[PDB]
């Protein structure tokens, strides 16, 4: 029959936004920012990803005729 | 470091306040040992009296007044750790609080409630005593518990407060080194002024006698409202000596004083003023004017009709002839904070320098027993149960009343659910208030100004911010804090908090207008273009004829007035709108019915029960509903809801997949194109304002 | 979000249609109203522009396509 | 520098300027009339968040600081140079996020 | 005839108190706009004077 | 409650007195704003 104090009165926090388990450990947030930005620049360049892994199944995602991604000399 | 030299001398400048603690007979500064049940209090009291007067005290009860040091003394009080009905007024009366925590348990909610009550009602000098360090040999864990308790305590009270730690008890008394280094601190105390204890004459009772006739009580038979002498010790502002003063002692309600009397002081002054120690109880022309008998003109002829305003005069010719020459009247004719402190201190100094005069006027009939005078008070008509079941454990505080705080009526305060109370406060659910000296259960009504035009009734308090509130009760002065408790009985406390509503009274009145938005509601049944006959919101054409001209709006957001009653289908009527409504709409008025506050008022009347606690006042609405087991009145249409050939067949399937996939891809690209457009709008607006700042900074060199 | 709480920007759910009028159900709130009203305004405007051309029909028009 | 040399000045609030502004959380609602103590003068301070305006009532020994707008707002008034940062001992940011408690 | 009398009288009452409270509401709204505008531009100008004075004193040095 | 528009302005002897002294002051000025032969 002896009282106690609960968690929020012991910690004395409250009325904060919902923060992030990714935001807790800085090594993790500087990992889940990189491997997103690692997968981001599969959309501005076309980076090397090992090469011909299986047998050559074709280029598998579309080749278009009227497009030249070659920087030209003015 | 001139910036630091001009920045650290802003710690001095505060609000100028006045003290009224005179330097001739200062009262014993009431300190108040309070905390959890079980640990601490009585052994700490025994140790402090054993180190301050070299004599023990077994079976202590009630308030002691011990002496410490040369000039001034102090007063202890073992407050019981089971009732807010003692905890609240102890926090209202106290000046220092040595506050007990036990380090093998963490904090506790009784000292939590005490610290919140002190924080609202006016901060005394708090000083933490962490006892019960039987923790372990692991001095790492001892340092850990002391560090975490110190950081939590410095967050709860001012950061930097003293937290004296005590070890185990050596045969009844505490370690005397720690009692030494605590007693030196409370000898170098240095208190501060507070507005309540510098505006109200307040006294702690330490002796309590019933000078009512034994033959009279034996011939009346345990029925009388007796007469009672409180032998006590007043603090604060001077309790005015003329009998007839309204004085509220706590937990029974107010009375008027019958006669008061100054006693021999039972505590030391300095011995030079003695010539030229624990006390532990419960264990001409002025009299010519003010003489009642004589008439005023007989008074002035012994010395030597004001509706007529004009001053008196003699014969016009007489004083004109006297003042044909008027040379008899030729003798008449011909920083900021230290400034404010000098102003009020020079006021107090000239007050004292014309107080230091003849004793019957200037001590007990012009200002009346200033501060620090052991006085007996008597009250007749004090009820029976007070003296029948008086307990020496409980404190008896008593504060006088200003002329404004005996009247009754409504009062409009601001309120807020205390942020650790686990449940919010429904309106018309009664609660106990420590508004000033009186503590009372009353029914509030929580209102808010909807953007400051009218005061409508909320059905609930807001969840974390303030709101206005109005309730019947004793009309205290404006701008004062007050706490509000829920149920006070210790049969229902469990594991939850007890303080519910902190707040501040700012405004009193005698009648409040306060509305509640009821919405008249009807349905359309013959919908035209631009007008509609609406149905079964008014029972008669007389009601429609009163309400002709009103703005209504549907649930779709279209306005429209109503015009005239229809004739034959007597309930129905005709209204004009923005454009054509659907049939599945609801027309809505807007209307305000003035609700009135309930005139309930019941003080706690705490120290009259046999039990001294367990004062069940009015129960909450939820628990009387659970007591007579009615369900909570849900409304079934009000609950929310979560609203809302092979080759040819194959080619048709492929096309009807692909066109819908590309359709929603296109609409998603358009949706995000809208946000890219808004982002570019913000960027161009910021860039344009930056460049129009730069183009005039380029020209301000002219 | 500058200086607000999440409890200050909690969600307001919308109330249903009453069961007493559930035969012609689906109470119709403000977004559905504006999606009705702008559509009706557009239909009225195209009706009035073809009515205006009808009131100025100019009864002597002729093209090669009007032989059948 | 804006008041002698100090960066902060204790002050006494006269009255909540603009309680009758109907639009909630507006510039003319979020002002107080602070009596600066260091030279005994009037100034108009700018307490943030009208929901936490109502901590300070009257002579709450408030502690001011500068404001320093980092751009241009929609309906902000100019002239207010001072914001409230601490009231009666505690910081009203901590009060508005309800960690501490205002003492009286 | 009494029904016609009471309906005519209550609608005359409605039109009368309609007119008086609506001119009262517009009058108090206009005076509120006047008071609010007055305090906002006096707090604008009287403080902007010393704001520009302190900015002139700072930008020199 | 609240209402949309001001009601019909009822014609009282005070408002016809103000209209009559308006028009009689106006034609005492003879400031009637008619057309002209132009
Ligand atoms: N080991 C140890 N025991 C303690 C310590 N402090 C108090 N106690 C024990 O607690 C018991 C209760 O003593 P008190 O604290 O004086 O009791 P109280 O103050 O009257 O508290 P209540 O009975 O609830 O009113 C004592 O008999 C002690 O044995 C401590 O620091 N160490
Ligand atoms: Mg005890």
């Amino acid at each position: 029959g002896k009282r106690a104090i609960n968690y929020q009165i012991l910690k004395n926090k409250g009325l904060t936004p919902k923060r992030n388990k990714d935001n807790r450990n800085s090594r993790v947030k500087k990992r889940k920012k990189y491997q997103k930005a690692q997968k981001k620049l599969k959309s501005v360049r076309a980076v090397y990803s090992g090469g011909q892994s299986g047998v050559y199944e074709g280029e598998k995602t579309g080749i278009k005729k009227g497009l030249t991604r070659s920087v030209k000399f003015k | 470091t001139m910036q630091r030299s001009s920045d650290v001398n802003e710690r001095k400048l505060h609000v100028p306040m006045v003290d009224r603690t005179p330097e001739d007979d200062p009262p014993p500064f009431i300190v108040a040992v309070v905390g959890p049940p079980g640990t601490g209090k009585t052994t700490l009291i025994r140790s402090l009296v054993r180190r301050m007067t070299k004599s023990t005290l077994n079976d202590i009860q009630g308030p002691i007044t011990v002496v410490s040091g040369k000039h001034r003394r102090l007063t202890f009080l073992e407050c019981p750790a089971d009732d807010l009905n003692a905890m609240i007024d102890i926090a209202k009366i106290a000046d220092l609080v040595l506050l007990l925590i036990d380090g093998n348990f963490g904090f506790e909610m009784e000292t939590m409630e005490f610290l919140n009550i002190a924080q609202h009602h006016g901060m005394p000098r708090v000083l933490g005593v962490a006892t019960h360090l039987d923790l372990f040999k692991s001095q790492s864990t001892l340092r850990a518990s002391k560090k975490r308790l110190k950081h939590r305590f410095w967050t709860e009270v001012y950061q930097g407060a003293k937290l004296f730690y005590l070890s185990g008890v050596i045969n009844g008394r505490y370690p005397d080194r720690e009692i030494l280094n605590l007693s030196r601190f409370i000898s170098v105390m240095k208190f501060r002024p507070l507005k309540w204890r510098n505006e109200h004459p307040y006294m702690l009772a330490d002796r309590f006698t019933d000078l009512t006739h034994p033959e009279l009580i034996e011939t009346q038979g345990l029925q009388i409202d007796r007469k009672v002498a409180i032998y006590g010790y007043l603090h604060g502002t001077p309790l005015p000596s003329a009998p007839g003063t309204r004085v509220h002692i706590a937990g029974v309600g107010d009375f008027s004083v019958a006669q008061i009397e100054k006693l021999p002081d039972p505590c030391p002054t300095p011995f030079y003023q003695q010539k030229l120690l624990i006390y532990a109880p419960m264990s001409n022309i002025g009299k010519l004017i003010y003489m009642d008998n004589i008439s005023p003109e007989e008074c002035i002829r012994r010395w030597r009709d004001l509706e007529k305003f004009v001053p008196y005069f003699d014969t016009f010719e007489k004083l004109a002839k006297k003042w044909k020459s008027v040379d008899a009247i030729k003798e008449r004719f011909l920083t900021w904070y230290e400034l404010q402190k000098a102003k009020i201190s020079k006021q107090l100094e000239i007050n004292n320098i014309e107080y230091q005069e003849m004793t019957p006027e200037q001590r007990q009939r012009i200002e009346g027993f200033k501060a620090g005078s052991y006085v007996r008070i008597v009250f007749e008509k004090v009820p029976m149960e007070f003296v029948k079941n008086f307990n020496p454990k409980f404190p008896i505080v008593m504060g006088g009343l200003l002329p404004t705080e005996i009247k009754f009526g409504i009062v409009k305060a601001r309120l807020r659910r205390h942020r650790w109370h686990k449940k919010i406060l429904k309106t018309n659910d009664p609660l106990v208030l420590s508004l000033g000296w009186r503590r009372f259960q009353t029914l509030p009504i929580y209102t808010t100004t909807d953007s400051r035009t009218r005061t409508r009734m909320l059905k609930y308090t807001p969840e974390h911010t303030y709101c206005n509130a109005a309730f019947y009760g004793p009309l205290c002065s404006p701008n004062t804090p007050f706490c509000g408790v829920q149920i006070v009985a210790n049969s229902d406390t469990g594991n939850g908090f007890r303080i519910a509503a902190t707040g501040i009274v700012e405004e009193i009145d005698v009648n409040i207008e306060i509305v509640k938005k009821l919405k008249l509601v009807g349905f359309p049944y013959k919908i035209f273009k631009n007008t509609a006959f609406i149905k079964d919101m008014f029972s008669s054409a007389m009601e429609v004829a009163r309400f002709e001209g009103a703005q209504i709006k549907t649930v779709s957001g279209i306005r429209g007035e109503i015009k005239r009653a229809l004739s034959k289908p007597e309930g129905h009527y005709r209204a004009a709108f923005e454009d054509k409504i659907l049939m599945s709409d609801i027309v809505i008025l807007r209307s305000w019915y003035p609700v009135r506050v309930k005139k309930f008022y019941n003080p706690v009347t705490s120290l009259l029960l046999k039990e001294k606690t367990e004062w069940k006042g009015l129960r909450l609405t939820g628990q009387i509903r659970a007591a007579m087991n009615l369900e909570t009145p849900s409304n079934p249409d009000s609950a929310y809801h979560k609203i809302e050939k092979k080759a040819r067949s194959f080619i048709q399937k492929v096309l009807t997949i692909s066109k819908a996939k590309d359709s929603k891809r296109k609409e998603q690209k358009a949706s995000q194109r809208k946000e890219r457009l808004k982002k570019l709008a913000k960027m161009e607006e910021e860039k344009s304002q930056r460049d129009k700042e730069k183009k005039k900074e380029y020209f301000a060199q002219n | 979000a500058k200086l607000v709480h999440d409890v200050q920007k909690k969600q307001h759910r919308e109330r249903s249609q009453l069961t007493s009028r559930s035969r012609y159900g689906f109470l119709e709130k403000h977004k559905d109203y504006v999606k009705r009203a702008q559509d009706f305004h557009r239909k009225q405007s195209t009706l009035k522009v073809l009515r205006e051309k009808a009131k100025e029909r100019n009864p002597d028009e002729y093209y090669h396509a009007m032989h059948s | 520098s804006p008041f002698g040399g100090s960066s902060h000045a204790k002050g006494i609030v006269l009255e909540k300027l603009g309680i009758e502004s109907k639009q909630p959380n507006s510039a003319i609602r979020k002002c107080v009339r602070v009596q600066l103590i260091k030279n005994g003068k009037k100034v108009t301070a700018f307490v943030p968040n009208d929901g936490c305006l109502n901590f300070v009532d009257e002579n709450d020994e408030v502690l001011l600081a500068g404001f320093g707008r980092k751009g241009k707002a929609k309906g902000d008034i100019p002239g207010v140079r001072f914001k409230v940062v601490k009231v009666s001992g505690v910081s009203l940011l901590a009060l508005w996020k309800e960690k501490k408690e205002k003492p009286r | 005839k009494e029904r016609k009398f009471t309906m005519k009288e209550i609608r005359k009452d409605a039109k009368f108190e309609a007119r008086q409270r609506i001119e009262e509401k517009n009058k108090e709204s206009s005076d509120y706009h006047a008071k609010m505008a007055h305090i906002v531009n006096t707090i604008n100008t009287e403080e902007g004077a010393e704001k520009n004075k302190y900015e002139r004193e700072r930008k020199l040095r | 409650f609240d209402r949309t528009a001001k009601p019909v302005p009822v014609i009282t002897s005070e408002v016809t007195e103000s209209l009559e002294d308006m028009i009689r002051r106006r034609i005492q000025d003879s400031n009637f704003d008619d057309l002209q032969r132009r």
